[PDB]
């Protein structure tokens, strides 16, 4: 084996087993859903259970995993499910579902505190005395990538200030319409980063894919980007996983690639293989069966070590344990 | 998203 296990093709969940592999091998969220009062749940619509039981399969079976609960408990059955909504809104169905689970409990606040940041987004007026500060808060970052060749650049795009003219001009209210900037800049950052990477378009009527080259650093230095920077913390993050997709004209392949343990040795998960692989394989050779890259998860240096700690199999309750190895029992016969 | 070619509009909203 490689000591990590994968799992099975079973539908079209498409993204689904590079997700689950992501969220898995987020070691401080594995252990906060095995801890969470699951007990007295109903198994057939149950997210966080089914959440917990594929953890842990993902963590003693020696064969791969399946799904098939999981996909019936969030209800994406239609023919074309998987393939109209985002990484973003599966990631956001599973997450927010477990951190409602953990409300009122010990582990509560572990989703917000590990991939939820602060940012403002700002409207300041030119001629006239008026300025509009919201706070927004934020789970994920969908960068722009046509015209933009790294992440550096994708993220300057972000932050860059953009005009409101005539035809275009802000409704300041008392003050009528005026010509404005509006803009937004980073005031924090989360310990675990996902970062989505737009590349599509749209002529015929289709959506396509933008299979330019865009570079993304094993090591992302975001300290720039914040407002106001933090000595002894800087925004300093370390590549975790990078989600492909294989691109011929129809197709569509998704696996993930995953270095577990942060230590820059990479595995490869196509879902029931999971291979070792070359950190060349890895970063620079999903730059751009067209493959191409589409989603990236950093975290933090500074939050490494507890982002990612160990996991022992005595972390999982021994109920959570009775139940689980019961519903494989009443499979097995 | 990313689920390309596709003629599905609510990709990246």
């Amino acid at each position: 084996h490689t000591g990590y296990v994968g799992l099975k093709n079973q539908g079209a969940t498409c993204y689904m087993n590079s997700l689950l592999q992501t969220l898995f091998f987020t070691n401080q969220l594995r252990k906060a859903v095995y801890m969470m009062p699951t007990e007295g749940d109903d198994s057939s619509k149950s997210v966080p259970l089914a959440l917990q039981r594929v953890f842990y399969e993902l963590q003693h079976s020696d064969k791969p995993v399946g799904t098939k609960k999981l996909t019936k408990s969030f209800g994406w059955e239609t023919l074309d499910s998987f393939m109209q909504h985002d990484v973003q809104e599966l990631c956001r169905v599973l997450l927010d579902n477990v951190e409602n689970k953990m409300k009122g409990t010990c582990v509560e606040g572990t989703i917000p505190k590990l991939f939820r940041g602060k940012m403002v987004s700002y409207i300041q007026c030119k001629e006239v005395d008026y300025r509009s500060d919201r706070r927004e808060d934020y789970y994920d970052i969908q960068l722009s990538i046509k015209g933009k060749k790294n992440i550096f650049e994708s993220f300057v795009d972000y932050v860059a200030v953009e005009q409101l003219d005539g035809d275009n001009k802000y409704d300041a209210g008392e003050h009528g319409l005026q010509e404005a900037e509006k803009g937004v800049k980073f005031l924090t950052l989360p310990p675990v980063l996902h970062l989505q990477l737009m590349r599509f378009m749209y002529q015929t009527d289709q959506n396509i894919k933008i299979n330019d080259r865009f570079e993304f650093p094993e090591q992302l230095p975001l300290d720039e980007f914040l407002q106001k920077t933090d000595p002894k913390d800087p925004a300093n993050y370390i590549l975790h996983a990078v989600l492909v997709h294989s691109g011929d004209n129809h197709g569509g392949h998704y696996v993930v690639y995953l270095n577990p343990k942060g230590d820059g040795k990479w595995c490869k998960f196509d879902d029931d293989v999971v291979s070792r692989c070359t950190k060349e394989e890895a970063i620079e050779h999903n730059y751009g069966h067209c493959t191409n890259a589409y989603m990236l998860v950093y975290i933090r240096e500074s939050k490494l070590s507890e982002v990612l700690q160990a996991v022992t199999d005595h972390d999982i309750p021994q109920q959570l344990v009775e139940r689980l190895q019961e519903e494989k029992r009443i499979e097995a016969q | 998203f990313f689920n390309f070619p596709n003629x599905y509009r609510r990709c990246g909203k």
